[PDB]
């Protein structure tokens, strides 16, 4: 996807800006309303609403954007699964190394 | 927004026997259901058509717990409502499209529901202080329109 | 104007507040002076202390008018039209005061209320009290 | 209801329009639009660029609107009933919108017609277009 | 209350060439006669029957020069209207107990008298410059009231 | 008093339209608001707030005047004392013939 | 008068602070609101509306007091008018001592 690109990293937790609910895209904005199910390496995520996510198997999305917990984060390669009512899942793969995690895909 | 030592006091001891999973969403949903204009911006929630629509309706419940927790932001931060919202401000105007006038019709409707769910415990004092901390809110949130 | 089951909630919901009209009639007046001062000043007369003989006087006076636009509901316009004058040609009332009583009316029969105060039923009421409103600002327009 | 000399004004105010409907109905929606661009979110696909041809079109559809509900200062609730739905219904606007358009409304009628804007036809006019205001939104009360 | 360069040059432009003396009693003379509840509070003020007795009443004029006097303190500090109404806003709330609702409203009719008196040279664009500005003065009439 | 000088016939009362509790003279207005004690022919009678007066120990006043019950009214001479905080006891003297009252005088 | 007792003094002009239009005070409230003519030693002074008074023959009512120019004041003892429709003329008299005003009296 030319729209889902980067993240950011947070106490215990990463932040996608681009997963934006609020978004002046029509499909992200509805993508990230309709978001019915998170799984991070099989484990299926809970809809937090508005707590913090730090060390949860947690997510939110607010007006920053889709923020999750690395508590089901394994050293190397990881595998998220978002799904919505609408849309294919979205599959994103990240790397953590030393504890710092960096993007590297994410595809439809 | 000033609030003598007591009303601080009533305010907070009444806030802290209110259910946070339940109250901000019988708020949101006797907006929707009182002042159904106010369906023109959730039309994303599916289905608000009636009262029963509305009050089972769980993006409904899970929203009204983002709405009590701004407020809850709101008691901690009295002194500086207009920072602590700023950013929400900056949402519902430039993003949302919302008239200031609904932010003083939700916090009429909170009252509405605190006076249904504590009875004669929400003494006219008490509202008195909750209607200047929902004033507050109003404002706070109209601020970045200006 | 109201539906039928509009009518039929306010009816039903004013049918619960029975003798108590004039006390639930004084606590909004109370509850209007605490939260919106400004209000006090339509009564230079008056004592506005808790327990105020005047209060609960204008608290009866009010009620008793409602309850009578609760059995007028289709005749509203012609039962308060006295009243209309009153407050619009004499007393000079704002607008923006009949909606701060209206919602202290709703915060009052809320609080006495629990098993009827439903959606359907705040909705009725806040519909009703707007048309009391309504005719009693009628001869502004 | 509006006086017979409400009436009068409104239908000798609205009259020197004329042939000025469209311009002053499109004038109105973008000087409301300039003010209070909160209003511009019921417009998604519109031009609202000045001199857009969607807004003079907009423009003549409202003045129209307004012209028939001046003929039918009478029984307006039952002229514009199929607007009133429309409205409140399927657009679900805002009703403060209503008292902003109708604002631009009086600042367009103020402007262009110096010499019969007397305070006696602008009490008129403001009452007359609180009225259409009112039916628009009958279907929320 | 933020204004563009164009936009606080467009009104002082405008402004310079109003009848100070004229233009305040037509909008007090306008919130009198269109909204009669405001009478309320200038009872002192005599015969207030009909448009004309209100409109050609001395203390009506003379009234019209102090309020729209106190705007051009407003155009003088427009980065500081919260302070420059103070005094006054004390006055409006504490002494006098206008609710803020009608500052907007005469606001609303200077407006249309602006719109009267500059007929075609009341551009959109110009309203909606004089919009913020009369917003801005009812907001800091209306502060020293939380 | 030239203020007080006529009444109405009501089923089983009386009315005094002149004592205006809403009146544009400021001593009438005041008086009215500030009545707390009425006599008819030395009987106490009670302010009713709002109910109706017909034949009753009872006043109300309100827009249309002063409401006054004919229950403790004789045949003949009737004397009302009308008390408030405000100013002197306002005392009425009317005529009972047949079960019709006429107005007299109003005295301070 | 037991109301009116003091002064200040500001530039080219003097306040009386007991001169309030909006005093809770009835009678002055009434009086201030009422004013149709202030004289000076027999100097007609002009209702200047809302305007400075620093050196005019001229007043103003405002929310601090009653504004008086300093214009027509002489040396010694000074004798002011004020004339308001509801009342009887209230003459206030002033001592002048090397550019110092200090109060006297005020009586109706
Ligand atoms: C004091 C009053 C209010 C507060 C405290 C409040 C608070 C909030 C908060 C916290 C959010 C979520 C922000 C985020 O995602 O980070 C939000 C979103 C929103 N609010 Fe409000 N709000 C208020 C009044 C209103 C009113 C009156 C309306 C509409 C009439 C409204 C419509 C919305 C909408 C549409 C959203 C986004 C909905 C979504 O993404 O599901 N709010 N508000
Ligand atoms: C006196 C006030 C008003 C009058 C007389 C009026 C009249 C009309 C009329 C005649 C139509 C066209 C009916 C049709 O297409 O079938 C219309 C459509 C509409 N009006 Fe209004 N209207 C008024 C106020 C407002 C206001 C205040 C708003 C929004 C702020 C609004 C928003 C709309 C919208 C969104 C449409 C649909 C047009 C489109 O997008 O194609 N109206 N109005
Ligand atoms: C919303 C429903 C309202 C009802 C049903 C109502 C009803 C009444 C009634 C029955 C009276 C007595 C009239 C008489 O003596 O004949 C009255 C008087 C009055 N009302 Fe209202 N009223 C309403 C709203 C308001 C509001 C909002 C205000 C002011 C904020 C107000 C201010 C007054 C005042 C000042 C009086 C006169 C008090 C006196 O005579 O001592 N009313 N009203
Ligand atoms: C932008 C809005 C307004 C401005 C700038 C304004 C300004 C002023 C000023 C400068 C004064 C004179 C105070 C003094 O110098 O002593 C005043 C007095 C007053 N204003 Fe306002 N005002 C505004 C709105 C209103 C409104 C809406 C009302 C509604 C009733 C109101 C009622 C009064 C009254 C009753 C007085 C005192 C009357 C008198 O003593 O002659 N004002 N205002």
């Amino acid at each position: 996807l030319s729209l889902i690109t980067k993240l950011s990293q947070e106490d215990g937790a990463i932040l996608f800006p681009e997963i934006d609910r609020y978004s002046d895209n029509k499909q992200i904005k509805a993508l990230t309303q309709q978001i019915t199910k998170v799984t991070v390496n099989g484990t299926v995520y809970k809809d937090l609403i508005s707590d913090s996510v730090k060390d949860t198997n947690g997510w939110v999305s607010n007006m920053t954007g889709l923020h999750l917990g690395t508590k089901a984060f394994k050293d190397g390669e990881n595998t998220i699964v978002i799904s919505s009512k609408g849309f294919e899942d979205v599959t994103i793969t990240v790397t953590k190394k030393d504890g710092q995690i960096h993007f590297v895909s994410a595809k439809q | 927004v000033h609030l003598t030592p007591e009303e601080k006091s009533a305010v907070t001891a009444l806030w802290g026997k209110v259910n946070v999973d339940e109250v901000g969403g019988e708020a949101l949903g006797r907006l929707l259901v009182v002042y159904p204009w106010t369906q023109r911006f959730f039309e994303s929630f599916g289905d608000l058509s009636t009262p029963d629509a509305v009050m089972g309706n769980p993006k409904v419940k899970a929203h009204g717990k983002k709405v009590l927790g701004a407020f809850s932001d709101g008691l901690a931060h009295l002194d500086n409502l207009k920072g602590t919202f700023a950013t929400l401000s900056e949402l519902h105007c430039d993003k949302l499209h919302v008239d200031p006038e609904n932010f003083r019709l939700l916090g009429n409707v909170l009252v509405c529901v605190l006076a249904h769910h504590f009875g004669k415990e929400f003494t006219p004092p008490v509202q008195a202080a909750y209607q200047k901390v929902v004033a507050g809110v109003a404002n706070a949130l109209a601020h970045k329109y200006h | 104007v109201l539906s039928p089951a509009d009518k039929t909630n306010v009816k039903a919901a004013w049918g619960k507040v029975g003798a108590h009209a004039g006390e639930y009639g004084a606590e909004a007046l109370e509850r209007m002076f605490l939260s919106f001062p400004t209000t006090k000043t339509y009564f230079p007369h008056f004592d506005l202390s808790h327990g105020s003989a005047q209060v609960k006087g204008h608290g009866k006076k009010v009620a008793d008018a409602l309850t009578n636009a609760v059995a007028h509901v289709d005749d509203m316009p012609n039962a308060l039209s006295a009243l209309s004058d009153l407050h619009a040609h004499k007393l000079r009332v704002d607008p923006v005061n009949f909606k701060l009583l209206s919602h202290c009316l709703l915060v009052t029969l809320a609080a006495h209320l629990p098993a009827e105060f439903t959606p359907a039923v705040h909705a009725s009421l806040d519909k009703f009290l707007a048309s009391v409103s309504t005719v009693l600002t009628s001869k502004y327009r």
